[PDB]
């Protein structure tokens, strides 16, 4: 997630269609988003680390969220009305296929349909950012720099510590 | 078949505005010892097309603090009203024949100011707000004098029908009877179209871009087209009101040609005036309109009420 | 000795008062300004048809830098480093060593053209007329790096512009 | 004196090698004047002179359509002038 | 009927021009780009703050003088009445009071802007 | 801002359009010239004065050269002094053209700017012929001038000077008696002689209030 | 240039010619070729409606002369 | 192919429209802006090429950095650059803007405007002549003529 991402911006973009369609209301999906600067610094440190030559790393954030709570927090930070409704998997796949016909950059795809509603794997056997000297940046510290652009004029000046961080399913 | 006439009205007006931009650039260039656009096409004839294509292929931006609905509505209102102002003009026949064409044009002109006001307010920027308040001041300055001048001039016509002005000027131009009113009306139309020396709302030297500073790309281009169409329409209306062209019912093309040359001459006169003078201060404009134009306008209104009665020259058609 | 600019009084006779009233009501000075603009309208403009026509320049004009040669093809530069010392912007970087034949020649001669101020102090300080400012001014680039000239670039500039440079120097060397 | 200027325009039209040459010089240089030829480059640029024009318009170059490697029918620039004609063109000297 | 069609056509053309301008070009909007403009810097205050009007008195007078136009515009039709002396007397009477109202506000410093 | 000359951040407090306070913020073009000069020889420090006031270049050259000559206890030759005065008056012409035309542009008279910049271009041709540079000539140096005038320069300067008067006349025809220009300029920014002296004013800012002073 | 300003003025004049000429031609084409009737008052509208009624083809501009009075 | 020809012709049209109507921001900093004014003067008349100054960044296509960029000024230049809608171009004019020039070693001077904004054309000189600036502008036009946005999109 970052300023030019397709993760927070993507969820933020969903407000235009009125309601937020979530498969199973997002109650059966767990996400562990990671900061852009954390990933870039991890790559830089992996270049400079001699032990990181033939290893495999997993770059994940410090917190795991249910998709429903994550999207609710995203809409709360942007100060937009959150109207989640459940949509069947086949129907929302059909919506993705319909959006896939754009000759330009698609607004969403069936592959995006799948990937959004897949839970993030847990791979404790792999080294992480902390093995490269990086402390993962929580989403609650960097969400405002992405979602302040998605606010109206009336809420632009709201401070970062105003929006009651979301509940985290940490094992 | 009527929609064909609507299109044959609106589209050539847009083309005329597009080439009026080039005519302005070249005329002001030659009055400034330069040439103006002469590279993009022969004699710069392709310059307006390039300008339009560049403007409508450029990114438009919504200001973060802006009020979106009014921001989008204002240029639409401006362009639509600029196009609508042309329908009652007899050239020599009007698209819409109205009993009260002059007062209809007055009402639509009064409504047109709200595009500037609402764009300036919805931009939510200080310079745009200053431009909108200057527009309020300008309207307060010119409206009453302009309306009373129209009243006094049309007293000799006998009605508010625009096509009657051709019959009224069958033998002589109305200017030879109301030239002081003609001068005051000319200055009032200069102020009404936000043209130099009364181009206060944009205020480029002082306010950078004024009311339309936030606007970019296609929306900006529509404001420009609306302003230039209003200039041409006002000059055409002045030509009808004060320079009556002889109309032959069996050959209206002669009247059309005469009309077009007169309105082109008046538009070039605006261009010359812009090339010649500095800018007024926007309190000085109101002082000019309320302390010099208004007293003479009231006196000449009295005189033009009294004159047809004194000389037994009251026009027909109550 | 001095003069006043705004110390004239208008005459109060009926003739002058009526003339001023006619000026106020009929806008005569505004018509005078319009007439001046109309007069300029029918004049021939001062525009030239660039790039087919060019603005006039002088043999003294300071353009792109170049390194010159003797008529035998030998480099005029002797690595005396006077231009480097005098350069007000420190735009010249010079390194030198004895050549394979024992000659005093440069191995590095760089001019940072984005540091340069084109003052011509360097060509004044040169005792052998080796570094000059040429007549060329149309050498805009697309990247910053292309404006960092090394010795090869300056030698190529000299080889390319010597025909004009020698003629320009011939016309001005008696003023120097 | 109107017929005089119309005849001078017709002479400009006829002096550019015909109507096609007139439009070629009109669209390649935005200028249709006719002057005295001074010389030609080894690259194809033609240099003209007209001392009755004011200082700045009395000398001009008609650029070639094909220099070292590129097509210059439309893409011309001031850097295509060789140094000797560069000196003559910028009025650093009175001698071609 | 015709005028409604003309107005609809004009508004439709303007709206279609807006739509073309807003959907054809490439858009890259970010916070710095969409921020308020004050020539190099961030504004100190809000543009919605009260903006003083120094011509507030002339604005109120414009309201009363604008209705003078409503009473005077039927004058071309009034000149066709038989009792021309009465109409001329009342028409001249109405303008005289409008001239006197302007003279009163002028002489009592009502046309000068607030300092 | 078109009226801010590029690098002026003027923080103004407004009641309506009335100006309650002017707080000019400068330093947007502070390049540390005075510190840089300390690392240069006097000849190397001369070109900075060209860029101090870039509308009056040779005048700053002359001021710096006079200061250095006074410190050196030397005297320029008479021909150098005459050339200095001639080119200083040419520079005064350039500067007054720029000032008047940009002023009229800010009020709104945008046409005389184009008329007068052709004369300015001719004067730049004079600078380029005498020194090889159009504006930052660096011609005036401590001890005199860098180069003698090329043959034919005086005749062209005379030709320009015998015609500049009509250009002044046309400018003055467009501005002096115009009632809009007078309404925009008369009784605006009135300063008293005592205030001008006490505030450190000089030049026209002193002579406009009746003070009879010219260096 | 000064005569090079003329082509743009001519193009603008050609554009401005079109509306009035087109309006006149359309009026003639849709009104029997005789200058579309003007009805500023109710009496003129009554004349137009009577003309439409007595035409026999529901068109006011179709004019019946003395040949319709047997 | 037919689509390749269509997108090539569309690129030609758009590039011609963009390079034939180039509106630089009313923006200058120092000595160089005087030569910019002289390039706007009747002798060179940039308006004849289709080049018109516009004050608002929203209505401008090009920024000409004409003068020294100081540290105090850099945020303002970056702000006005950002507010420019796209496509936008930057032309660097003069030694000061190119690399710092004669104040390169100063404590308060940015050593080239390319540390703040991307630059398309570098115009050398101190100051560059009005003719040199016109040459740089025409070079920018030629560079715009070479853009192939729609071809690249079609080949994606
Ligand atoms: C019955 C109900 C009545 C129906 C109302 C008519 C339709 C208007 C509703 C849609 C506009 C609101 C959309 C929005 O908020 O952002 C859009 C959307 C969301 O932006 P966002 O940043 O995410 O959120 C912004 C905030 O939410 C909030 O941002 P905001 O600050 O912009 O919110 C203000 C907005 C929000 O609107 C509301 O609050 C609720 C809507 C109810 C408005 C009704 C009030 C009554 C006003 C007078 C009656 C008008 C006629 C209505 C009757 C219909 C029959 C014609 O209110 C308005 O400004 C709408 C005014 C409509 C009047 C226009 C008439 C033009 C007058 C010309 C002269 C007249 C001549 C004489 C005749 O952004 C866009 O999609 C781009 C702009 C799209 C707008 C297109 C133009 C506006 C609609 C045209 C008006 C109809 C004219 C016919
Ligand atoms: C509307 C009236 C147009 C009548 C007209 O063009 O004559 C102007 C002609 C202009 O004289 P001028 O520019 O003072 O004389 C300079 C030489 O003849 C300078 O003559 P030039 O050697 O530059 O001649 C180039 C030639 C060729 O120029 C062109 O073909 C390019 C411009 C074509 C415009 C069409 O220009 C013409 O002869 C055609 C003149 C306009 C034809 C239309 O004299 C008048 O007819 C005055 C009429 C009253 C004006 C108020
Ligand atoms: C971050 O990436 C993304 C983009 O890029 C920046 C987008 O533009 C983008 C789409 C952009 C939206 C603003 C599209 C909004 C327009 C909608 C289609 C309006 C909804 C329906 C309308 C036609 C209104 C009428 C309502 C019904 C009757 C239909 C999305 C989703 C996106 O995610
Ligand atoms: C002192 O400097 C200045 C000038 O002098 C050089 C100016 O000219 C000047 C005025 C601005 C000019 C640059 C003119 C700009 C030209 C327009 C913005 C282009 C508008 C043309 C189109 C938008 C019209 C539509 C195009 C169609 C071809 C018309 C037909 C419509 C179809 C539906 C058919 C300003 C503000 C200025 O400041
Ligand atoms: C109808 C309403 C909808 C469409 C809106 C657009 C209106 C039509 C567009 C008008 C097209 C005119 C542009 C052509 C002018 C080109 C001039 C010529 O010079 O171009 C040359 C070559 O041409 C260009 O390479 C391409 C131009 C033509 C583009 C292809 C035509 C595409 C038309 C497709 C129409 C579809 C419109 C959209 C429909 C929805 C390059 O030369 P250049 O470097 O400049 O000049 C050098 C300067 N010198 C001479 C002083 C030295
Ligand atoms: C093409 C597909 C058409 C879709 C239409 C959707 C319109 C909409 O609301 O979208 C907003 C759209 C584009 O914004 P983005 O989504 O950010 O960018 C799109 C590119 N990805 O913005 C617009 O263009 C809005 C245009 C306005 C629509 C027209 C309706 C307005 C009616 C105005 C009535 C007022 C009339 C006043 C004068 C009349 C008085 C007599
Ligand atoms: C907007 C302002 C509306 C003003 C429209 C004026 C049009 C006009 O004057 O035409 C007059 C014309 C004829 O009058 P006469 O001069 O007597 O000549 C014919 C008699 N022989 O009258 C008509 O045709 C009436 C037609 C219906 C009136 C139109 C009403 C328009 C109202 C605008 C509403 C906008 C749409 C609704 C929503 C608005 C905002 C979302
Ligand atoms: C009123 C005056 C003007 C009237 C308005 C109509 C003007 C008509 C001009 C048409 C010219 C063709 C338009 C081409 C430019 C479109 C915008 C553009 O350049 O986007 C390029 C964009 C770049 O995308 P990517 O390479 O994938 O991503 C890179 C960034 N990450 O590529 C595209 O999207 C190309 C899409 C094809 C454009 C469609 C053109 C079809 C013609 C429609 C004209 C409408 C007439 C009404
Ligand atoms: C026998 C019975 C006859 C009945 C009476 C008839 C006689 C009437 C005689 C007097 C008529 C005079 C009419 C003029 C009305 C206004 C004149 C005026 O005084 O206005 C100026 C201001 O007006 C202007 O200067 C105009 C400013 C804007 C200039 C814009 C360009 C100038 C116009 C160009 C040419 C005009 C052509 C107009 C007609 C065009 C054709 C329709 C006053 O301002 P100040 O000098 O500042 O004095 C105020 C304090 N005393
Ligand atoms: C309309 C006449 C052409 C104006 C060209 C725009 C000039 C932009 C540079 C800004 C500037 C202005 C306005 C200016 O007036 C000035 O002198 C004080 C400067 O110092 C060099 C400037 O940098
Ligand atoms: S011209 Fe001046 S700044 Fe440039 S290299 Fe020579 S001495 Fe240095
Ligand atoms: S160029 Fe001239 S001054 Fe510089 S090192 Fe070589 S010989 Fe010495
Ligand atoms: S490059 Fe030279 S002329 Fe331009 S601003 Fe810097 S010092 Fe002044």
């Amino acid at each position: 997630f970052g300023r030019e991402d397709r993760f927070l911006n993507y969820f933020a973009s969903m407000r235009w269609f009125g309601g937020v369609p979530l498969i199973s209301l997002g109650k059966e999906t767990v996400k562990q988003p990671v900061y852009i600067v954390d990933v870039s610094k991890g790559i830089i440190n992996a270049i400079k680390d001699p032990d990181a030559k033939g290893k495999t790393f997993a770059f994940v954030g410090p917190n795991r969220y249910l998709l429903f709570d994550l999207v609710q927090y995203i809409f709360a930070v942007a100060y937009r009305p959150f109207l989640p409704y459940p949509l069947p998997h086949f129907a929302y796949r059909w919506v993705g296929r319909l959006f896939e016909v754009s000759p330009f950059e698609p607004w969403t795809t069936r592959d995006k349909v799948e990937r959004v509603h897949m839970s993030d794997m847990t791979l404790p056997h792999l080294p992480g950012l902390e093995d490269l000297g990086i402390q993962a940046t929580p989403l609650e510290l960097k969400a405002i720099e992405v979602l302040r652009r998605h606010r109206t004029y009336r809420w632009l000046t709201s401070e970062m510590e105003d929006v009651k961080p979301a509940k985290t399913v940490n094992i | 078949m009527f929609m064909i006439n609507i299109l044959s009205l609106i589209i050539p007006i847009l083309l005329a505005v597009a080439f009026l931009t080039l005519v302005e650039r070249k005329v002001l260039g030659y009055m400034q010892l330069r040439k103006g656009p002469n590279v993009v096409g022969p004699y710069g004839l392709l310059q307006p097309i390039a300008d339009a294509l560049k403007l409508f292929t450029k990114e438009p931006l919504r200001p973060a603090t802006s009020s979106i609905s009014m921001f989008i509505i204002a240029p639409i209102l401006a362009l639509s009203l600029a196009l609508t102002m042309w329908v009652p003009l007899p050239m020599p026949y009007p698209l819409i024949n109205m009993n009260l064409g002059v007062l209809f044009m007055l009402a639509m002109s009064s409504l047109a100011v709200y595009s500037i006001l609402w764009s300036g307010w919805a931009s939510n920027s200080k310079y745009a707000l200053i431009g909108a308040l200057r527009a309020v001041a300008q309207t307060i300055s010119y409206e009453v004098t302009l309306a009373i001048i129209l009243l006094s001039v049309l007293l000799m016509n006998g009605s508010y029908t625009l096509s009657t002005l051709i019959t009224t000027q069958e033998h002589i131009w109305m200017i030879f009877t109301s030239w002081p009113l003609a001068m005051m009306w000319f200055i009032s139309t200069l102020a009404e179209t936000n043209r130099a020396p009364f181009d206060l709302t944009e205020g480029e030297s002082e306010l950078v871009s004024g009311f339309n500073v936030e606007y970019a790309a296609g929306p900006f281009a529509m404001f420009f087209m609306a302003e230039y169409a209003n200039i041409i329409m006002m000059n055409a209306f002045t030509a009808i009101l004060f320079l009556g062209a002889s109309h032959d019912p069996h050959t209206p093309e002669l009247y059309t040609i005469n009309f077009v040359l007169k309105t082109l001459a008046l538009t070039i006169t605006f261009l010359w005036i812009r090339a010649s003078y500095p800018r007024f201060r926007y309190d000085q404009l109101m002082h000019l309109l309320w302390k010099s134009f208004l007293p003479l306008t009231l006196a000449l209104c009295m005189w033009h009420i009294s004159l047809p009665i004194m000389t037994a020259s009251i026009p027909p058609q109550s | 000795t001095y003069k006043f600019v705004n110390m004239r009084e208008p005459s109060m006779d009926m003739k002058s008062v009526t003339d001023r009233a006619a000026q106020t009501l009929l806008w005569t000075e505004l018509v005078r300004g319009l007439g001046m603009t109309l007069s300029y309208l029918f004049r021939e403009p001062a525009t030239i048809n660039y790039p087919f026509e060019k603005g006039p320049l002088s043999p003294r004009f300071r353009g792109e830098h170049a390194l010159r040669r003797y008529p035998s093809g030998e480099e005029r530069c002797i690595a005396c480093k006077l231009c480097e010392a005098v350069c007000p912007a420190q735009a010249i970087t010079i390194e030198a060593e004895p050549r394979a034949d024992g000659s005093r020649r440069t191995t590095r001669y760089d001019i940072d053209m984005t540091k340069c101020i084109y003052c011509g102090f360097c060509q004044e300080a040169c005792p052998v007329d080796a570094i000059v400012e040429g007549p060329n001014f149309e050498f805009s680039t697309e990247t910053h790096e292309e404006l960092l000239y090394n010795k090869e670039k300056l030698l190529n500039n000299g080889d390319k512009w010597e025909a004009e440079i020698a003629a320009n120097i011939q016309a001005d060397y008696l003023y120097r | 004196e109107l017929v005089q200027v119309l005849r001078r325009g017709l002479q400009q039209v006829s002096g550019h090698g015909g109507l096609r040459g007139y439009l070629r010089v009109l669209f390649r240089a935005n200028d249709v004047r006719v002057g005295t030829l001074v010389g030609e480059d080894k690259y194809g640029n033609k240099y003209y002179e007209d001392n009755k024009q004011f200082f700045g318009r009395h000398r001009w170059v008609i650029y070639t359509t094909e220099m070292n490697g590129r097509d210059t029918f439309w893409d011309v620039d001031g850097s295509m002038v060789p140094p000797e004609w560069h000196r003559w063109l910028h009025c650093m000297t009175d001698d071609p | 009927m015709n005028i409604m069609l003309t107005l609809l056509t004009n508004v439709t053309l303007a709206s279609l021009l807006v739509l073309i301008a807003f959907w054809l070009p490439q858009l890259n909007a970010y916070s710095e780009k969409t921020s308020p403009y004050e020539c190099g810097f961030d504004p100190m205050g809000s543009a919605r703050l009260p903006f003083s009007m120094k011509f507030f008195l002339v604005a109120i007078t414009f309201l009363l003088f604008d209705l003078e136009i409503a009473l005077l515009l039927p004058l071309p039709w009034a000149s066709q009445t038989n009792n021309l002396k009465t109409m001329l007397t009342m028409a001249l009477f109405l303008l005289i009071l409008l001239a006197a109202s302007l003279a009163y506000e002028w002489t009592q410093k009502g046309l000068e802007w607030a300092e | 801002h078109p009226a801010a000359h590029g690098v002026l951040r003027l923080v103004m407090e407004l009641s309506g359009e009335m100006v309650r306070k002017c707080d000019p913020h400068i330093g947007l073009l502070h390049r540390g010239t005075e510190k840089l000069i300390e690392y240069k020889t006097y000849l190397q420090a001369l070109p900075y004065f060209d860029r101090l006031d870039y509308v009056s270049m040779m005048c700053n050259e002359q001021a710096y050269s006079l200061a250095v000559e006074k410190l050196l206890n030397i005297q320029p030759p008479p021909r150098a002094q005459w050339i200095r005065v001639l080119f200083g008056e040419i520079t005064r012409l350039l500067n007054h053209i720029m000032a008047v035309t940009t002023h009229a542009l800010d009020i709104g008279a945008m046409t005389p700017f184009f008329w007068m910049f052709e004369e300015r271009e001719k004067m730049f041709e004079f600078y380029e012929r005498v020194s090889g540079a159009r504006m930052h000539a660096a011609y005036i140096r401590p001890g005199g001038v860098h180069q003698d005038l090329p043959l034919g320069l005086l005749d062209d300067i005379y030709e320009f000077s015998k015609n500049f008067s009509f250009r002044i006349d046309e400018l003055e025809e467009m501005l002096t008696n115009n009632r809009i220009w007078r309404n925009r300029t008369v009784d605006i920014g009135v300063v008293t002689a005592e205030d001008a002296l006490n505030y450190g004013f000089s030049g026209v800012m002193l002579r406009g209030s009746g003070i009879q002073w010219d260096l | 240039m000064w005569f090079e300003i003329l082509p743009g003025i001519a193009v603008m004049a050609a554009c401005l010619f079109i509306p009035g000429m087109a309006t006149a031609h359309i009026h003639k084409f849709t009104n029997g070729g005789k200058e579309k009737r003007v009805a500023h008052f109710s009496y003129q509208w009554n004349l137009m409606e009577r003309d439409r009624r007595i035409s026999g083809v529901n068109r006011y501009h179709v004019t019946k002369g003395l040949e319709n009075i047997d | 192919s037919r689509g390749e020809y269509v997108v090539a012709k569309l690129d030609d049209l758009v590039n011609w429209a963009r390079r034939s109507s180039l509106w630089p921001m009313t923006f200058g900093l120092a000595c160089c802006a005087v030569e910019m004014m002289h390039m706007a003067a009747p002798r060179y008349d940039m308006d004849r090429f289709g080049v018109v100054f516009r004050a608002s960044p929203r209505q401008s296509d090009v920024m000409i950095v004409a003068g020294t960029l100081t540290n105090k000024m850099a945020p303002a230049l970056r702000k006005v650059y950002d507010q420019m809608p796209e496509p936008r171009y930057v032309v660097s004019m003069g030694s000061c803007a190119n690399g710092g020039g004669y104040y390169h070693y100063s404590y308060s001077v940015v050593r080239g405007c390319d540390r703040i904004v991307p630059v398309d054309i570098y115009v050398p000189g101190c100051p560059p002549t009005a003719e040199a600036l016109l040459y740089g502008i025409l070079q920018l036009q030629r560079k715009i003529k070479r853009e192939k946005r729609l071809r690249i999109w079609y080949r994606r």
